[PDB]
């Protein structure tokens, strides 16, 4: 009944209050998203693009709400630069046991980080761990974690070694499926990360629709922010 | 100075429960890990639980898992181990460690002794070893006390209200098949003055207080 | 687990001679982050245990400098320059590389001194005990140096087994001999249905085993 065009232009205050709430990075990559949806020809092409921008937008707010930079996908880190630059010293071996594995160099999580020392930076990793943990035993939210170990090393208090954090998020309905299938994809490296001696985290988790407004991964200011435009647009989009 | 200081101990009923308590000062407490190790009578050294500075990372010794919790207290320098469903291979004396600078024992308290058995706490039968020619060598005799059937361990003996020192040798205490412990203590004098010193054993037993002072004479 | 093993067991040293304890590690100590947590520790009799070096070789601040470790890997060794009177006591190596933390069995450090052969004496039992029913009779063998003894009970000269308990004292600190006592436990009944109660002490610091008795009459 309605033109998508026109169903563009009904959200206009809703999208308008998206776009000036996510990093600027994210805002413009939203704001290009958001137009080829008003240029949809197809009905196809516009649902594609709206499942981008329902990604990108959400990965915007986590960004903000963890105090973290918000990366574009084209500028992101993969692995084997986080190997290279963090723990040069081993790169070479890095690159050897992914001889028959090297889709591992190339994985490129939503967040690449390291404890302080294109790899960002924070300040205490296990604090990151802690805090995810605390609300998945507090409102019963999915996650899945994993800690690379040498052998069965014991940590220790008379160095300090550098570490990795990874971090995947998502929007998306299966929120059990999401974190099991990550944590799948990201067993072998941990293995492989054992192996080498360096020491990463691994941690997924998702959200949807559903979840209650005050249990996301991300602020409450900013679930009102999708659910009053993303969720609309599909709404509308799928009735029309 | 850096030092430990650990209290709770006790006697406890097999599946019984006990909560250890290690006191720290002389360092900044807050900043390092702390740690239990035990070791059960005439054995040697078993690691327990770490526990790090902030207590995010916990490690237990497999045969307490389940069992034992390690905990601390940073604003009041205590450290904790809460034993539960506690068996008699959990009699030992418990000590808290620290490295102060890594996971090494650099520091250790006097330690506290955990007895775990269901025998009823009971003072010692004290007999004389009276001393006679088949005591004697030379100018020399001994004689002693018999310090039979006491529960738990801890148990003192001096002679002559510890004023006789020389030639005592007080002998480590056996555990009997009965759940009851027993020592005896003996003494190397001149035989001279058998007839005119007089040789009294003071045996202290704190767990059921009882003193026993027994006059050892030749019979 | 990692599992340490200490050699020698016992380690007899005279005075101002060197020792030296071995410790090895069923896998490598070497931690990821490039340091080896193998340490040692002196446990002297009835006080708690004390470091001396940490990751194997840096001396504890104020231990005494004869104290000194080495090794990599799975072999680490303690050596004692000059061996004192206070270095009495067994000797602990323990690993905080890998969960759980463990321990090497321990190896006790023996001052060396000449032999001693014991001095055999028995106590037949107090008639305050016999009034309650049992009769311990105390054997005692004092101030012998080595350790190795053998002590036996015959009662009519049959040999006893099953009723008897034996203590050892630690290396005394002045003199560096050991003590002995062997208790024989019956009860009133059967001690009195016998004559002779005997124990024989077996020592190589004697010419041949001595029996020592008491007649229970007597
Ligand atoms: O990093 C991701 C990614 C996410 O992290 C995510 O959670 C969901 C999905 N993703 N995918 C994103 C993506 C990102 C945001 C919103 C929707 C989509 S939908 C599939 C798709 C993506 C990128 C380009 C493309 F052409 C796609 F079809 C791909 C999965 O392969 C690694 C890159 N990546
Ligand atoms: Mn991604
Ligand atoms: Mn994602």
């Amino acid at each position: 009944k309605k033109p998508i065009a026109l169903i563009c232009a009904e959200l206009y205050k809703p999208f308008q209050d998206l776009f000036a709430a996510l990093p600027k990075d994210c805002s413009e990559e939203c704001q290009t998203l958001f137009e080829d949806i008003r240029n949809s020809e197809s009905h196809a092409s516009a649902w594609s693009s709206a499942l981008r921008i329902k990604g990108v937008a959400y990965e915007g707010f986590f960004s903000l709400t963890n105090s973290w930079r918000y990366i574009p996908e084209d500028l992101k880190p993969t692995l084997g630069m986080a190997i290279q630059t963090v723990f040069p010293d081993k790169f070479e071996k890095f690159l050897e046991r992914t001889h028959l594995h090297p889709e591992y160099r190339d994985f490129t999580p939503d967040y690449l980080m390291c404890r302080s020392r294109a790899v960002q930076e924070v300040s205490s990793v296990s604090a990151v761990v802690d805090r995810f943990k605390s609300k998945s035993s507090e409102k019963g939210r999915p996650i899945r974690q994993e800690e690379s170990r040498p052998k069965t090393e014991s940590m220790q208090e008379d160095i300090e070694v550098d570490e990795l954090l990874i971090v995947e998020v998502g929007y998306q309905t299966d929120i059990e499926g999401k974190v099991i299938s990550d944590i799948e994809k990201w067993k072998g490296v941990v293995n492989l990360m054992s192996h080498l001696g360096i020491k990463v985290n691994v941690l997924t988790c998702a959200d949807n629709s559903q979840t209650p407004r005050t249990d996301w991964w991300i602020d409450e200011k900013y679930v009102r922010l999708l659910l009053n435009s993303i969720s609309y647009l599909f709404k509308e989009l799928l009735e029309n | 100075e850096v030092k430990l200081e650990e209290s709770g101990g006790g006697l406890v009923r097999p599946g019984g429960s006990r909560k250890l308590s290690c006191a720290a000062s002389g360092f900044t407490f807050s900043s390092y890990g702390m740690q239990w190790v035990r070791q059960a009578p005439e054995k040697g050294l078993e690691w327990v639980a770490y526990i790090s500075s902030g207590s995010r990372t916990i490690y237990y010794a497999d045969t307490v898992k389940g069992r034992f919790t390690i905990s601390r207290d940073n604003p009041k320098n205590t450290l904790f181990l809460q034993m539960t469903s506690l068996r008699s291979e959990d009699t030992a004396m418990y000590y808290c460690a620290t490295g102060y600078g890594g996971t090494w024992f650099a520091y250790w308290g006097q330690g506290t002794l955990v007895t775990v058995s269901a025998a009823s706490t009971k003072g010692p039968s004290v007999f004389p070893l009276a001393p006679s020619s088949k005591s004697t060598s030379g100018g020399t005799a001994a004689l002693g006390c018999l310090v039979k059937d006491y529960f738990p361990e801890p148990v003192t003996v001096s002679w002559n209200s510890g004023a006789l020192t020389s030639g005592v040798h007080t002998f480590p205490a056996v555990l009997q098949s009965s759940g009851l412990y027993s020592l005896s203590s003996v003494v190397t004098v001149p035989s001279s003055s058998l007839g005119t010193q007089t040789y009294i054993c003071n045996v202290n037993h704190k767990p059921s207080n009882t003193k026993v002072d027994k006059k050892v004479e030749p019979k | 687990q990692i599992v340490l093993s200490q050699s020698p067991l016992s380690l007899p040293v005279s005075l101002g001679d060197q020792a030296s304890i071995s410790c090895r590690s069923s896998q490598s100590l070497l931690h990821s982050n490039g340091n080896t947590y193998l340490h040692w520790y002196l446990q002297k009799p009835g006080q708690s245990p004390k470091l001396l070096i940490y990751k194997v070789s840096n001396r504890f601040s104020g231990v005494p400098d004869r104290f000194s470790g080495s090794g990599s890997g799975t072999d680490f060794t303690l050596k004692i320059s000059r061996v004192e009177a206070e270095d009495l006591g067994v000797y602990f190596c323990s690993q905080s590389t890998h969960v759980p933390y463990t321990f090497g069995g321990g190896t006790k450090l023996e001052i060396k001194r000449t032999v001693a052969a014991p001095s055999v004496f028995i106590f037949p039992p107090s008639d305050e005990q016999l009034k309650s029913g049992t009769a311990s009779v105390v054997c005692l063998l004092n101030n012998f140096y080595p350790r190795e003894a053998k002590v036996q009970w015959k009662v009519d000269n049959a040999l006893q087994s099953g009723n008897s308990q034996e203590s050892v004292t630690e290396q005394d600190s002045k003199d560096s001999t050991y003590s002995l006592s062997s208790t024989l436990t019956l009860s009133k009944a059967d001690y009195e249905k016998h004559k002779v109660y005997a124990c024989e002490v077996t020592h190589q610091g004697l010419s041949s085993p001595v029996t020592k008795s008491f007649n229970r009459g007597e």
